[PDB]
């Protein structure tokens, strides 16, 4: 691709510069080029990939929600709101397709860290979930099942291989519970998953890691917030 | 008010 | 161009939706397509054009400043910082070239409102100034003179045709004084212009317009802030 | 701290 002539280490370096400059589309392009070199990504590099694409798709979701709300209130006079919502929607789907293609073609493997395997399967569940936020037809069922399957496989690994305070395990369970509540229309599943995750992290709080405990305690607070919202 | 998912960090 | 098949009114409508969705690159594309229809823009439509491109170029300037500062501190080891700074710089120049081409090809005219004539010449001075922030060589002199000439022509018209509280006249003088202080290395010219502008707006404060007085008083406060910084 | 130019509005 466009990044094929650049050295891997230069791509990582430039992804970090782009983060500093808040140029997240650039930083995602740099990290996509890094992934396409075909070597595994370290934890720090997975964070770069994650931050870039989450920033890009987050702006698209935010835009799509604004336009969709305008579109729904105007359905209570021309084609313009729908066409522009469809435009942003198509771009969002393209970014999710790009991320999911990278996960399938390069990143999701049988080997490697529990951390890496759980994180990428979590990523796959998330980007299927973002596709499901804008899906409607026969696609929507296919996409919702794909999200669940990826989340569930990540959950199985994290529960076997990871302490209950691990921030990837926590963030996965947080995002799966959001899937249950907002996408799958299964509230009770979401409260029970979120409560089980919080309580189990709390019961084994001594497993907090000194290089990540701030991340763990952030996610357990977000679990509590969702539980307070949902109850 | 929607649910809160995992945020960006670091 | 890409917007050529869309009706002007739909382009305006979509520029407004894109503003609401904070999709400023889209909103600039929509307004560029509107301008290319070859009709004049109203005040409200000039605001849309202005907001879109200022948001786009503002993000580029902010990114360029981050990278340039990293580049300067690393000059006190590879090519990556310079190459990526050059990348963002080229994109910024392309947006300024696009705006300046629109001004020259479509918008700057002998006829029309004082408001429109002053605003577009102000715009031309601004985007030459943004080019001058990143220029270096023989280009830099050419660009600095182009900015000054456009600002000065806008100043001449605004002083003849506009009350001293008019927000376009005020914003022009504010931006010209910034040009003097930050670009042309003429501090004294900048304080004297900013002080003359503030004091003259204040002397004829009764000329504030009831549909724009909030904009006027904002710019006179920004004149005061710059004067406090510069003294 | 740089100088302040005209801001976006409306
Ligand atoms: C070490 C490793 O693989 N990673 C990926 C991560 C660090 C964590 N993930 S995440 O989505 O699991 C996450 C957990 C906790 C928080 Br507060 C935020 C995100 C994001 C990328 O970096
Ligand atoms: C009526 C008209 O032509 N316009 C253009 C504007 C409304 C004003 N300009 S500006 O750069 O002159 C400006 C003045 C005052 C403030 Br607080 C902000 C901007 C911006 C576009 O809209
Ligand atoms: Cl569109
Ligand atoms: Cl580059
Ligand atoms: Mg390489
Ligand atoms: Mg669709
Ligand atoms: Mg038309
Ligand atoms: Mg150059």
């Amino acid at each position: 691709g466009a990044m094929g002539s650049m050295e891997r280490a230069s791509l990582i370096q430039k992804a970090k510069l782009a983060e500093q400059a808040e140029r997240y589309e650039d930083m995602a392009a740099f990290m996509k080029g890094a992934v396409e070199k075909g070597e595994e990504l370290s934890c720090e590099e997975r964070n770069l990939l994650s931050v870039a694409y989450k920033n890009v798709v987050g702006g698209q979701r935010a835009a799509w929600r604004v336009l969709s709300s305008i579109e729904q209130k105007s359905n209570e006079k021309g084609p313009e709101v729908r066409e522009y919502r469809e435009k942003v929607e198509t771009e969002l789907q393209g970014v999710c397709d790009t991320v999911l293609g990278l996960l399938d073609s390069h990143l999701i493997k049988e080997a490697g860290d529990a951390e890496s395997r759980v994180f990428y399967l979590k990523m796959k569940g998330d980007y299927y979930r973002y596709l499901a936020e804008v899906a409607t037809g026969d696609d929507k069922k296919r996409i919702i099942d794909s999200a669940r399957s990826a989340y569930q496989e990540a959950m199985d690994i994290s529960k076997k291989e990871m302490p209950p305070t691990n921030p990837i395990r926590l963030g996965l369970a947080l995002n799966f519970s959001v899937f249950h509540y907002e996408i799958a229309n299964s509230p009770e599943e979401a409260i029970s998953l979120a409560k089980t995750t919080f309580d189990e992290a709390m019961a084994d709080l001594h497993t907090l890691s000194e290089d990540s405990y701030k991340d763990s305690t952030l996610i357990m607070q977000l679990l509590r917030d969702n539980l307070t919202l949902w109850t | 008010q929607r649910s809160t998912s995992t945020p960006n960090v670091h």
